[PDB]
C-alpha cells in the first residue's frame, strides 16, 4: 500500500505533496549553499579556496534554488494540488505521466550532486557558458553531469507543461469558460506555455555543448567556425522566459492571497490581470539579449532590446496597482500569509524597478556582471518568488494537511526573514554601483563593509529557515484540526474540507449556462 | 439638549482615497524638487565647478612628484 | 486474421482487482519484476559508479 | 479560519525541545565542517 | 447610475416587503454592508421592522452594531443614527448594543 | 462511482521505471564518455524500452480493451500530442538557429565563406532529392491510409500503411548510406556539426515515427481501430507529417541553400 | 605618401563593435596585394597601407597563426 | 478500390466509452459532458440539479460574463439560493 | 456550540464584521427555558428583560462586534521573539568569527591604511565628489 | 482503500511527535548538511 | 577605484561616464518615486476600518495605470538611447591598443608602429609595496596618453573574460575568435582600476586592470622603453 | 497555387490512392532512376590538414579515439591524412 | 481570560529587545570584526613612497 500510494501515484494531491517535500529538501540544500557563499565573502581574504570551489558552490546554489526549489514547489506542488481543485476536475489529464514528471527530479538532483563530487565540480555559473564549460577548461565529467541534470529537469517540466495545458484547456466544467477560471489557474497555464516553448531551446543548446565536449563538434568553438556567443543566445532565449516562469505562479498565488485576506470575493480587474500575465509571457520571449549588452552587439540591436525590455513594466504595473486596488476597501485580515503577500508587492516592485535600470544598455555596461544585477534578481527571487511561496505555503497548509499553523510563530518567522533578506541584499546595490564583480571569492578592501553586513543578513535568513522547520513540526506535533474556512464561495479548493478526500469531484460540479 | 447634526454618511472610503492620492502626488512633486536640488543638480555643479579651471598638466605634475607613476618619475 | 478484441475486453474487464499493468496474467508479473529489478539494480550500480568516480584513481 | 484545540498539545517545554533539536540539526554538522576547514585545507 | 435617493428608496422597499423571509433579511444586510456608505436611518428602520416581522430580536441588535462598524473612525455617525432611530427603538422595544453591554470587549 | 467522463488511471510503476531509465541512460552516457564503459548505458536503454513497451501496452489495454477513452479523454490526448509536437518543433528550431548563425556569418577559420574551405557538400539533386520525394510520397500514402480507415476498408488501410512504413525505412537506409559515403564528418568544424547533429536528430525522429507507424500496423492487424476511434493512428500520422516538414526545412536550409 | 599614419582609420564597412572582419579583410588585402606585386614585377611598397592597418588591428597571435598556416598550406582564405 | 473489415464503435466500443455513446443516442448525459441550461431559477421553477448522492457542489455564474463563479454545496431537501444572486437550485438525487 | 469535521459541507457560523448575519444561528438546540424565551420573543420586545435580550443575542451570535474586533497584545510577542532570534543570530556570527575566520589581510593594519589613504589622495581617487574631494590639499587635512 | 484525513495523506507518520521530530531532523538536516560535506570532500581531495 | 563605504558610482573619468552618472540620477529619482508611492499606497490601503467589498469597475483606472507608466518609460528611454548612440558615434582615435584576456592575466599590444606587447599580472598580497591596494595593483600597467581618443580592441586566447574600467564607463567582453572594440578617453591623468568581469576559472577574482594616464610625451618615451 | 491536377469533389481514400500510385510513387521512381545514375564514386580531393576540419579536442569514445563513427576510409582522412 | 500575550508579551518584548541589542553591540565591537569604515575624517594620511 505504501509503495502503491507514494511510488506508483496517479493522484494529483499526493504528487503535489511529493513535490512540496522535494522542494523543501532542495530549499535546505540551496540555503546551505547560500551560507557558504556568504561565509566566503563575509570577511576579506580566502576562506574555502580559490574561485573554482567558490563558483561550484555559486553554480549549484542557483541550480538548486531555481530547478529544485522554486519550480517544483510552485508548479509541481501548488499547481498539482490546487489547479484540479480550482476547476472542479477529478485529477490531471495525464495522471500517470504526472508521476514521471515528479520522479525525474530526484535523479536530476542526484546528477547535480554527482557533478559536484567528481573532479573539481562544475565551476561555470548556472549559465554554463563555454569555453570555460568546455572540455579543455572544464575537462572531465562534472559539466556533463550538469548538462544531464538539466536534461532530466527539462523533460520533467516539458511533460508537466503538456499536462497542465491539457488539463486547464480540457477539464473545466462545460459551462466554465477560460474567463471564469481563477487567476492562479491562468498563471499556471501561461507558465506552462512558456516552459513548453523555452525548455526545448535550452535542451538544444546544452546538447550542442555536450557534443562539443564529447563528439568533437564545434558549435561554440571558433577553431571550427563556431561562436561562444551562439551558446549565450540559445541559453538566454530560454533563460529570460525562465525568470517569468519563476514569477508567474507567484503572481497567481499573490492574487488569491491578497483577494482572500482583503475579504473580497474577487481580485480587482480580473481581465486586466489575465491580459497582464499573457502580455508578460509574450514579451518575455523577445528580450533575451539584455543578458548580452557587453558581448559586442550592434547599437541598433542594443536599442531594440533596451526598449522591448522596458515595455514589460506596463503590464507588470497593471498587476501591482490591481493588487493595491484589491486591498482597497478590504476587511483586512493581518494573517501571516497576508504579510508575505504585502512584502511581495513592495519588494518585488523594488526589484522590478532595478530590472528597469538594467534594461538600459548604456548604463548596463557599468552594471553588468556586478552585484547590482545580484541585488536586482534577489529582490525578485528571495523577496518575490520566495515570498509568494511562503505566503502560499502558510495560506494553504491547513488545506493540504488538515492542521493549523501557530499564527504567532508564523508572524515571527516572517519578521525574521524580512529583516534577513533586506540586510543581505540591499547593500549589494552599493557594491554593484561601486563596481564589485559577480562570481568573485574575494574583493578589494574597499568593499568590506557592505560584504560584512550582507553576510550577517544571510545568517539572519538562516535563523528564519531553521525556525520554519520547527513551525512545521509544531503544527504536526500539536494536531489542531481545521473546522471552518471563510469565503469558500469564491475559493473552491477549500470546499471539499481539509484535507480533501483522496478522490474529489467524482461527481463533477453543476454549473449551468443561463 | 440638542440633536446631533446629520454627518456625511456616504462615500467615506472614496473621499479618503481621493484626498490622500492628491497628497501623495503633491509630496511626489516636493520630493522630485528636493532630489533635483540635492542630488542631480549638486552633481552637475560639482563636475562643472571641478573642470571649470582644471589644469590637467598641473594635476599630472602633482601626481608625478608624489611618485605615483610607472612611466613618469 | 480474426478479430479477437472481444476476448481481450472480457479479460481486461474481469472483476479481479488487478491493476491494468498486471491484468494480462502471469507474464505481466514476470516482465514487471524484470523491469523493476534492472531499474533498482542499475540505480544501485550507478551509485557505486558515483562512489568510484568521486575519488581520484591511481 | 477556526480550528479544534490541539489533539496532542505541545507545551512550552516541548516546543523548546523541538526548537533546540531543530536548530542543532542544522548547526552542529555545518559547524563541525567549518571548525575543521583548516584541517581540510592545511592537509 | 442612480441618485442617492433612488438607492435609498430601493433598499427601503426591499426591507419593507411584508413577507420578507429570513434569508432575504440576511442577504439584504450582508449585501448592503459591502457598499461604501453607512445606511441611512430610513433603511435601517425598514430592516429593523423586518426583524420584528421575523420575530428576530437578535438580528435587530446586530444591525445596529454593523451601522457603528461601517462608520469606521467617524465616531459621530453612529450616535446620529441611533438618535434618528429612537422612536422606532422605543416603539419596537429594541435595546441598543450599548444598553445590552455588547459594546464591551 | 464517477459521473464525469475522465480517466482515473490505476497506480502504475512505469513513471518510476521511466525516470530511473533516464538516470541510467544519462549516467550511462557519462560512464561511456569518461570511464570507457557502456554497461550502465546498456541497462538504461533496456529499461527505457521495457518501460515504453509496458506503458503504451497499458494505454492500449485501457482504451481498446477497457473502454476508458471517452470523447473527453480523446480530446485531451489530441491536445497532449499537439503540444508535444510543438515542443519538438522548438527543439529543432535551436539547431536551425545554430545552422543559420554559423552559415550567415562564416568566421575567418572557415575561410570567411560558406561552405567552409575544404568542405565539399553533397549534391542536393541526388540522394537528398530522392529522400525528399520519399518522405513527401509517404505523406500521401499515410493520408490514403487514414481515409481507408475512416471508410472502414481494412485491406487498403494495411496496404497504404505498409507503403508508408516502407518509405520511412527507405529514407533511413538512404540516409545511413549517405552518412557512410559523406566525405565530411561530424568533426569537420561547424559544417559537419550542424549537418550531422540536425539531420541526425531528424533521422532519430524518422526511426521513432516509423516505429510508431509499425505499432499502428500491428494494432490494425489485430482489429484495434474502429472506423471512428483510432487516435494512436492519428497521432502517428501527425508525428509523421511533423517529421516530413522538418525534413523539408532541412533540405531547403542545409542541403540546398547551405551548399 | 599621404602618410603620417597614426592608427587605422574608421572604416564604414566595419562600423560596429565586432571588428574581427576588419582585421581579417586587411590581412587578406595585404597578402593578396603582396602576391600580385611580387608576381608581376612590381613593388610590395604599394601594399603598405593594408600592412599598417592589419598590424594595428590584428592580435599578434592571429597574425602569427595565419602566417604559419600560409606557410603550411592550410590557410583557408583565398590569396 | 474499397472493401470492409474495420469494426465500428457500435460493434466494438466498450466500457465507459460505450456508456457515453449509448446515452448520447438517447439524448441522455449521465457523465456530465454537457452544460445544463438554466431555468428561470425562481422558487417555483428552480434549477434542477441531478445527483447520485445527497449533496452536489453548484457553481453559479450569476450574470453572463461574470468571471467570478459562486460555489456552494446543494443538499437534498428544500431548494437553496445562490448566496450572491439568490437564484434557486434544488437537488434531484437518483 | 460544538462544530464537527464531518460538518464541513453544511452552512456554518462565522463572526465577521462584513458578514453580520451568518448563515446559521450560533446555538441551534434550545433547552426548555430557551424555547420559552423564543416564544416570548414573538410578543412585544418591550416585555423582554435586559437579560432575556442578551440571552437571545447569544443564542443567535457567538461574539459581539466589540468582542470579534478587539485588539490583542500579540504584537509584543511577535516583535520580542523576532528580536530574540535576531539576537541568537549574532551568537552564530560570534561563533563564526571565533572558530571559522582567520586573520584578515595585513592591508587592514592601521599603518597600511594610513599609507594607502595618502597614496589614494596622491593619485586623487574620486577627486570630484567621492574621496579626494573631501581632502583639503591647501590645508593638508580633511575638509570640515 | 487508502487512509483519509489529517495525518494520513502524507508519506511520513505523525502518530508520535518525537519520532516525527527525529524524522524531520534527519530529512531537513541531511539536505542542509550535504553541501558542507561536499565542500569537505572537495577540500580533502586536493 | 572604489573607496570604503561607497554608495554609488566611482567618480567619472570620461565624458561618457559623466553622462551615465546624470542618467542614473534621473532614473534613480524615478525608481525612488515609484517605490515610495507603492509603499505609501500600500500603507494607505491598510490603515482604515472603512470598507467597500462589492465589485469595483476597473476600466477607467487602468487607463491611468498604463498611460502614466508608458510616459515614464519614454522619459527614461529618450536619454538612455541618446547616450547609447553617443557612445557609438564615430570619433577618429589617435591610437589603437589591444588587450587579450588569459587565465589569469591580461596581455596588451600596442602595434600601431612598433611591436610592443607585455603581460600584466596582479601583484600578490605578500608583495604589495606599502600603500598599494590588495587585489588591484599589477606589475605592468596599461600606460596611455591622457586627453586623447583611444581605440581599445578586446579579445581572449582561452575562455571568456571581460575588460572593465568602471570610472571610464567601460566593460567589453573578451571572447576568443572575436575582436571587440570600445573607445576610451580620459579627461585626467592618474591611475584607473578595473577587474575581470566574466567568470573565467580559478583566479577570476585576481586578474585586474590598471590604466596609467599621462601626457603624450611621457607615453611616447614609455612606449619606446618597453620595446 | 492549384499545382495542375483537378478532382476536389471528394477527397476520399480512392483519390489518395490515386495520388499515391499516380504521382507520389512515380516521383520516387524517377528520383531513384536519377540517383542510381549519378552514383559511382567521385574522386577524392587532395588532403590538406586544415585546422578547422578533422577536429580532435577529446578522443572519441569508441575505436582508437581517432575515427569518426561512420568513418569511410575511402573519403574520410584522419588528421594525419588518408589511411593506407 | 488572559492569553499568552497578555501574560508574557511585555516580558518577551523587553527581554528580546535587550538581548538583541546587547549581543549585536558585543558582536559589532568586541570580537575584532574589521568594518573598514571610511578614512575620511578618521585616518591621518602617512608617507608611503
Ligand atoms: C523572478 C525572477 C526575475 C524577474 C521577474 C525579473 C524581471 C525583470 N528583470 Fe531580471 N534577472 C533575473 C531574475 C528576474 N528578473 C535574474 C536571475 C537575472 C540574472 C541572470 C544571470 O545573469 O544569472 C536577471 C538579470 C536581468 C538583466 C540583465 C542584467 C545584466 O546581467 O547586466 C536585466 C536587463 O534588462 C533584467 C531586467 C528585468 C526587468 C526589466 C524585469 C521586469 O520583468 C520587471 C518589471 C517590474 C516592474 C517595473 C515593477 C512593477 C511596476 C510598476 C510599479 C509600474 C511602474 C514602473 C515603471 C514606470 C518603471 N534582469
Ligand atoms: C542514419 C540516420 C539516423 C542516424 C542516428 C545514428 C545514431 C545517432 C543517434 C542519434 C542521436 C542524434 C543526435 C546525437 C548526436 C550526434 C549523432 C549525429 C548523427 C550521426 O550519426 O552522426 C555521425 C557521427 O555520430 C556520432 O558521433 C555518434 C555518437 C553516438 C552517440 C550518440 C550521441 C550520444 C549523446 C546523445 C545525447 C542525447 C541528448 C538528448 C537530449 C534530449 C533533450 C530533451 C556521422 O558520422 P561521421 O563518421 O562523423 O561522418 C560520416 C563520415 N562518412
Ligand atoms: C533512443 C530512444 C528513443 C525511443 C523511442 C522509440 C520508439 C517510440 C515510438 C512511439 C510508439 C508510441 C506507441 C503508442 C501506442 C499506444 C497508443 O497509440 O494509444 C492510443 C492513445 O494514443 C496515445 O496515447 C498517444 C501516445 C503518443 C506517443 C507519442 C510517441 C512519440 C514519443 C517518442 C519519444 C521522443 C524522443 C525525442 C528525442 C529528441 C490508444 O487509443 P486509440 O489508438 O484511439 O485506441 C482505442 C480504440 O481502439 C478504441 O476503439
Ligand atoms: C540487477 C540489475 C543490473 C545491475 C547491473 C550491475 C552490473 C555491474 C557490472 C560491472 O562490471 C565492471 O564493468 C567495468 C566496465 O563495465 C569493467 O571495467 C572494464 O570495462 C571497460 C570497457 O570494455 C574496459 O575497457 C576497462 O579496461 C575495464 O576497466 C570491470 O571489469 C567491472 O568491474
Ligand atoms: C553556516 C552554518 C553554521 C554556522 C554556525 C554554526 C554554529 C556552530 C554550532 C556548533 O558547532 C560545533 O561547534 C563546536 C565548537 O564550539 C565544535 O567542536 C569542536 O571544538 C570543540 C571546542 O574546541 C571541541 O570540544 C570538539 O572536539 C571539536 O569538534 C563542533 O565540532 C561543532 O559541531
Ligand atoms: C493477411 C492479411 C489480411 C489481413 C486480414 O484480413 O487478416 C493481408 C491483407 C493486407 C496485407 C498486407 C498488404 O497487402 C501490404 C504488404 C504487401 C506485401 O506484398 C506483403 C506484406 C504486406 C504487409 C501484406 C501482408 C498480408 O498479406 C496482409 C496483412
Ligand atoms: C531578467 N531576466
Ligand atoms: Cu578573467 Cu574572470
Ligand atoms: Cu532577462
Ligand atoms: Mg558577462
Ligand atoms: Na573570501
Ligand atoms: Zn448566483
Amino acid at each position: 500500500m505504501f509503495i502503491n500510494r507514494w511510488l506508483f501515484s496517479t493522484n494529483h494531491k499526493d504528487i503535489g505533496t511529493l513535490y512540496l517535500l522535494f522542494g523543501a529538501w532542495a530549499g535546505m540544500v540551496g540555503t546551505a549553499l547560500s551560507l557558504l557563499i556568504r561565509a566566503e565573502l563575509g570577511q576579506p581574504g580566502t576562506l574555502l579556496g580559490d574561485d573554482q570551489i567558490y563558483n561550484v558552490v555559486v553554480t549549484a546554489h542557483a541550480f538548486v534554488m531555481i530547478f529544485f526549489m522554486v519550480m517544483p514547489i510552485m508548479i509541481g506542488g501548488f499547481g498539482n494540488w490546487l489547479v484540479p481543485l480550482m476547476i472542479g476536475a477529478p485529477d490531471m489529464a495525464f495522471p500517470r505521466m504526472n508521476n514521471m514528471s515528479f520522479w525525474l527530479l530526484p535523479p536530476s538532483f542526484l546528477l547535480l550532486l554527482a557533478s559536484s563530487m567528481v573532479e573539481a565540480g562544475a565551476g561555470t555559473g548556472w549559465t554554463v557558458y563555454p569555453p570555460l564549460a568546455g572540455n579543455l577548461a572544464h575537462a572531465g565529467a562534472s559539466v556533463d553531469l550538469t548538462i544531464f541534470s538539466l536534461h532530466l529537469a527539462g523533460v520533467s517540466s516539458i511533460l508537466g507543461a503538456i499536462n497542465f495545458i491539457t488539463t486547464i484547456i480540457n477539464m473545466k466544467p462545460p459551462a466554465m469558460s477560460q474567463y471564469q477560471t481563477p487567476l492562479f489557474v491562468w498563471s499556471v497555464m501561461i507558465t506552462a506555455v512558456l516552459l513548453l516553448l523555452s525548455l526545448p531551446v535550452l535542451a538544444a543548446g546544452i546538447t550542442m555543448l555536450l557534443t562539443d565536449r564529447n563528439l568533437n563538434t564545434t558549435f561554440f568553438d571558433p577553431a571550427g567556425g563556431g561562436d561562444p556567443i551562439l551558446y549565450q543566445h540559445l541559453f538566454w532565449f530560454f533563460g529570460h522566459p525562465e525568470v517569468y516562469i519563476l514569477i508567474l505562479p507567484g503572481f497567481g498565488m499573490i492574487s488569491h492571497i491578497v483577494t482572500y485576506y482583503s475579504g473580497k470575493k474577487e481580485p480587482f480587474g480580473y481581465m486586466g490581470m489575465v491580459w497582464a500575465m499573457m502580455s508578460i509571457g509574450f514579451l518575455g520571449f523577445i528580450v533575451w539579449a539584455h543578458h548580452m549588452f557587453t558581448v559586442g552587439m550592434d547599437v541598433d540591436t542594443r536599442a531594440y532590446f533596451t526598449s522591448a525590455t522596458m515595455i514589460i513594466a506596463i503590464p507588470t504595473g497593471v498587476k501591482v496597482f490591481s493588487w493595491l486596488a484589491t486591498l482597497h476597501g478590504g476587511n483586512i485580515k493581518w494573517s501571516p500569509a497576508m504579510m508575505w503577500a504585502l512584502g511581495f508587492i513592495f519588494l518585488f516592485t523594488v526589484g522590478g524597478l532595478t530590472g528597469i535600470v538594467l534594461a538600459n544598455s548604456s548604463l548596463d555596461i557599468v552594471l553588468h556582471d556586478t552585484y547590482y544585477v545580484v541585488a536586482h534578481f534577489h529582490y525578485v527571487l528571495s523577496m518575490g518568488a520566495v515570498f509568494a511561496i511562503m505566503g502560499g505555503f502558510v495560506h494553504w497548509f491547513p488545506l493540504f494537511s488538515g492542521y493549523t499553523l501557530n499564527d504567532t510563530w508564523a508572524k515571527i518567522h516572517f519578521a525574521i526573514m524580512f529583516v534577513g533578506v533586506n540586510m543581505t541584499f540591499f547593500p549589494q546595490h552599493f557594491l554593484g554601483l561601486s563596481g564589485m564583480p559577480r562570481r568573485y571569492s574575494d574583493y578589494p578592501d574597499a568593499y568590506t563593509m557592505w560584504n560584512t553586513i550582507s553576510s550577517m543578513g544571510s545568517f539572519i535568513s538562516l535563523t528564519a529557515v531553521m525556525l520554519m522547520v520547527f513551525i512545521i513540526w509544531e503544527a504536526f506535533a500539536s494536531k489542531r484540526e481545521v473546522l471552518t474556512v471563510d469565503l469558500t464561495t469564491t475559493n473552491l479548493e477549500w470546499l471539499n474540507g481539509c484535507p480533501p478526500p483522496y478522490h474529489t469531484f467524482e461527481e463533477p460540479t453543476y454549473v449551468n449556462l443561463k | 439638549s440638542t440633536a446631533l447634526a446629520k454627518p456625511q454618511m456616504r462615500g467615506l472610503l472614496a473621499r479618503r482615497l481621493r484626498f490622500h492620492i492628491v497628497g501623495a502626488f503633491m509630496v511626489s512633486l516636493g520630493f522630485a524638487t528636493f532630489y533635483k536640488f540635492a542630488v542631480a543638480e549638486k552633481r552637475k555643479k560639482a563636475y562643472a565647478d571641478f573642470y571649470r579651471n582644471y589644469d590637467s598638466m598641473k594635476d599630472f605634475e602633482e601626481m608625478r612628484k608624489a611618485g605615483i607613476f610607472q612611466s613618469a618619475k | 486474421f480474426e478479430n479477437r478484441v472481444a476476448e481481450k475486453q472480457k479479460l481486461f474487464q474481469e472483476d479481479n482487482g488487478l491493476p491494468v499493468h498486471l491484468k494480462g496474467g502471469a507474464t505481466d508479473n514476470i516482465l514487471y519484476r524484470v523491469t523493476m529489478t534492472l531499474c533498482l539494480g542499475g540505480t544501485l550500480y550507478s551509485l557505486y559508479c558515483l562512489g568510484w568516480a568521486s575519488f581520484p584513481h591511481k | 479560519i477556526t480550528a479544534k484545540p490541539a489533539k496532542t498539545p505541545t507545551s512550552p517545554k516541548e516546543q523548546a525541545i523541538g526548537l533546540s533539536v531543530t536548530f542543532l540539526s542544522f548547526l552542529l554538522p555545518a559547524g563541525w565542517v567549518l571548525y575543521h576547514l583548516d584541517n581540510y585545507k592545511k592537509s | 447610475h442612480e441618485t442617492d435617493e433612488e438607492f435609498d428608496a430601493r433598499w427601503v422597499t426591499y426591507f419593507n416587503k411584508p413577507d420578507i423571509d429570513a434569508w432575504e433579511l440576511r442577504k439584504g444586510m450582508n449585501t448592503l454592508v459591502g457598499y461604501d456608505l453607512v445606511p441611512e436611518p430610513k433603511i435601517i428602520d425598514a430592516a429593523l421592522r423586518a426583524c420584528r416581522r421575523l420575530n428576530d430580536f437578535a438580528s435587530a441588535v446586530r444591525i445596529l452594531e454593523v451601522v457603528k462598524d461601517k462608520a469606521g473612525p467617524h465616531k459621530e455617525i453612529y450616535p446620529y443614527v441611533i438618535q434618528e432611530l429612537r422612536p422606532t427603538l422605543n416603539e419596537l422595544g429594541i435595546s441598543t448594543p450599548e444598553e445590552l453591554g455588547l459594546d464591551k470587549v | 462511482h464517477q459521473t464525469h467522463a475522465y480517466h482515473m488511471v490505476n497506480p502504475s510503476p512505469w513513471p518510476l521505471t521511466g525516470a530511473l531509465s533516464a538516470l541510467l541512460m544519462t549516467s550511462g552516457l557519462t560512464m561511456w564518455f569518461h570511464f570507457n564503459s557502456m554497461t550502465l548505458l546498456m541497462i538504461g536503454l533496456t529499461t527505457n524500452m521495457l518501460t515504453m513497451y509496458q506503458w503504451w501496452r497499458d494505454v492500449i489495454r485501457e482504451s481498446t480493451f477497457q473502454g476508458h477513452h471517452t470523447p473527453a479523454v480523446q480530446k485531451g490526448l489530441r491536445y497532449g500530442m499537439i503540444l508535444f509536437i510543438i515542443s519538438e518543433v522548438l527543439f529543432f528550431t535551436g539547431f536551425f538557429w545554430a545552422f543559420y548563425h554559423s552559415s550567415l556569418a562564416p568566421t575567418p577559420e572557415l575561410g570567411g565563406c560558406w561552405p567552409p574551405t575544404g568542405i565539399h557538400p553533397l549534391n542536393p539533386l541526388e540522394v537528398p532529392l530522392l529522400n525528399t520525394s520519399v518522405l513527401l510520397a509517404s505523406g500521401v500514402s499515410i493520408t490514403w491510409a487514414h481515409h481507408s480507415l475512416m471508410e472502414g476498408d481494412r485491406k487498403h488501410m494495411l496496404q497504404a500503411l505498409f507503403i508508408t512504413i516502407t518509405l520511412g525505412v527507405y529514407f533511413t537506409l538512404l540516409q545511413a548510406s549517405e552518412y557512410y559515403e559523406a566525405p565530411f564528418t561530424i568533426s569537420d568544424g561547424v559544417y559537419g556539426s550542424t549537418f550531422f547533429v540536425a539531420t541526425g536528430f531528424h533521422g532519430l525522429h524518422v526511426i521513432i515515427g516509423s516505429t510508431f507507424l509499425i505499432v499502428c500496423f500491428f494494432r490494425q492487424l489485430k482489429f484495434h481501430f474502429t472506423s471512428n476511434h483510432h487516435f494512436g493512428f492519428e497521432a502517428a500520422a501527425w508525428y509523421w507529417h511533423f517529421v516530413d516538414v522538418v525534413w523539408l526545412f532541412l533540405y531547403v536550409s542545409i542541403y540546398w541553400w547551405g551548399s | 605618401k599621404i602618410k603620417n599614419y597614426q592608427t587605422a582609420p574608421f572604416d564604414s564597412r566595419f562600423p560596429n563593435q565586432n571588428q574581427t572582419r576588419n582585421c581579417w579583410q586587411n590581412y587578406l588585402d595585404f597578402h593578396r596585394c603582396e602576391k600580385a606585386m611580387t608576381a608581376k614585377g612590381g613593388d610590395v611598397s604599394v601594399c603598405e597601407w593594408y600592412r599598417r592597418v592589419y598590424k594595428s588591428l590584428c592580435p599578434i597571435s592571429w597574425v602569427s597563426t595565419w602566417d604559419d598556416r600560409r606557410a603550411e598550406g592550410t590557410f583557408p582564405g583565398k590569396i | 478500390a474499397s472493401g470492409g473489415g474495420v469494426p465500428t464503435d457500435e460493434e466494438q466500443a466498450t466500457g465507459l466509452e460505450r456508456e457515453v455513446m449509448l446515452a448520447a443516442r438517447k439524448g441522455q448525459d449521465p457523465y456530465n459532458i454537457l452544460a445544463p441550461k438554466a431555468t428561470s431559477g425562481t422558487k417555483e421553477d428552480p434549477n434542477l440539479v441531478p445527483s447520485i448522492t445527497n449533496k452536489r457542489i453548484v457553481g453559479c455564474i450569476c450574470e453572463e460574463d461574470n468571471s467570478t463563479v459562486i460555489w456552494f454545496w446543494l443538499h437534498k431537501g428544500e431548494a437553496q439560493r445562490c448566496p450572491s444572486c439568490g437564484t434557486h437550485y434544488k437537488l434531484v438525487p437518483h | 456550540s460544538v462544530v464537527k469535521s464531518e460538518d464541513y459541507a453544511l452552512p456554518s457560523y462565522v463572526d465577521r464584521r462584513d458578514y453580520p448575519l451568518p448563515d446559521v444561528a450560533h446555538v441551534k438546540n434550545l433547552s426548555a427555558s430557551q424555547k420559552a424565551l423564543k416564544e416570548k420573543e414573538k410578543a412585544s420586545w418591550s416585555s423582554l428583560s435586559i437579560d432575556e435580550k442578551v440571552e437571545l443575542y447569544r443564542l443567535k451570535f457567538k461574539e459581539s462586534f466589540a468582542e470579534m474586533n478587539r485588539s490583542t497584545n500579540e504584537w509584543k510577542t511577535v516583535v520580542g521573539a523576532a528580536m530574540f532570534f535576531i539576537g541568537f543570530t549574532a551568537l552564530l556570527l560570534i561563533w563564526e568569527k571565533h572558530y571559522v575566520y582567520g586573520p584578515i589581510p595585513h592591508t587592514f593594519e592601521e599603518e597600511w591604511v594610513a599609507k594607502q589613504t595618502k597614496r589614494m589622495l596622491d593619485m586623487k581617487v574620486a577627486p570630484i565628489q567621492g574621496f579626494s574631494a573631501k581632502w583639503d590639499y591647501d590645508k593638508n587635512e580633511w575638509k570640515k | 482503500h487508502y487512509e483519509e484525513g489529517p495525518g494520513k495523506n502524507i508519506p511520513f507518520s505523525v502518530e508520535n511527535k518525537w519520532r516525527l521530530l527525529a524524522m524531520m531532523t534527519l530529512f531537513f538536516g541531511s539536505g542542509f548538511a550535504a553541501p558542507f560535506f561536499i565542500v569537505r570532500h572537495q577540500l580533502l581531495k586536493k | 577605484m572604489a573607496y570604503p563605504m561607497q554608495l554609488g558610482f566611482q567618480d567619472a573619468t570620461s565624458p561618457i561616464m559623466e553622462e551615465l552618472l546624470h542618467f542614473h540620477d534621473h532614473t534613480l529619482m524615478i525608481v525612488f518615486l515609484i517605490s515610495s508611492l507603492v509603499l505609501y499606497i500600500i500603507s494607505l490601503m491598510l490603515t482604515t476600518k472603512l470598507t467597500h467589498t462589492s465589485t469595483m469597475d476597473a476600466q477607467e483606472v487602468e487607463t491611468i495605470w498604463t498611460i502614466l507608466p508608458a510616459i515614464i518609460l519614454i522619459l527614461i528611454a529618450l536619454p538612455s538611447l541618446r547616450i547609447l548612440y553617443m557612445m557609438d558615434e564615430i570619433n577618429n582615435p589617435s591610437l589603437t591598443v589591444k588587450t587579450m584576456g588569459h587565465q589569469w592575466y591580461w596581455s596588451y599590444e600596442y602595434t600601431d608602429y612598433e611591436d610592443l606587447s607585455f603581460d600584466s599580472y596582479m601583484i600578490p598580497t605578500s608583495e604589495l609595496k606599502p600603500g598599494e591596494l590588495r587585489l588591484l595593483e599589477v606589475d605592468n600597467r596599461v600606460v596611455l596618453p591622457m586627453e586623447m581618443t583611444i581605440r581599445m580592441l578586446v579579445s581572449s586566447e582561452d575562455v571568456l573574460h571581460s575588460w572593465a574600467v568602471p570610472s571610464l564607463g567601460l566593460k567589453t567582453d573578451a571572447i576568443p575568435g572575436r575582436l571587440n572594440q570600445t573607445t576610451l578617453m580620459s579627461s585626467r591623468p592618474g591611475l584607473y582600476y578595473g577587474q575581470c568581469s566574466e567568470i573565467c576559472g580559478s583566479n577570476h577574482s585576481f586578474m585586474p586592470i590598471v590604466l596609467e594616464l599621462v601626457p603624450l610625451k611621457y607615453f611616447e618615451k614609455w612606449s619606446a622603453s618597453m620595446l | 497555387a492549384s499545382a495542375a491536377k483537378g478532382d476536389h469533389g471528394g477527397t476520399g481514400a480512392r483519390t489518395w490512392r490515386f495520388l499515391t500510385f499516380g504521382l507520389a510513387l512515380p516521383s520516387v521512381a524517377l528520383c531513384t532512376l536519377n540517383s542510381w545514375l549519378h552514383s559511382g564514386h567521385r574522386e577524392r580531393p587532395a588532403f590538406i590538414p586544415y585546422h578547422h576540419l578533422r577536429i580532435r579536442t577529446k578522443p572519441f569514445s569508441w575505436g582508437d579515439g581517432n575515427h569518426t563513427f561512420f568513418h569511410n576510409p575511402r573519403v574520410n582522412p584522419l588528421p594525419t591524412g588518408y589511411e593506407k | 481570560a488572559p492569553d499568552f500575550h497578555d501574560k508574557y508579551g511585555n516580558a518577551v518584548l523587553a527581554s528580546g529587545a535587550t538581548f538583541c541589542v546587547a549581543v549585536w553591540v558585543y558582536m559589532a565591537t568586541q570580537i575584532g570584526i574589521e568594518w573598514n569604515p571610511s578614512p575620511v575624517g578618521r585616518v591621518t594620511p602617512k608617507e608611503w613612497r
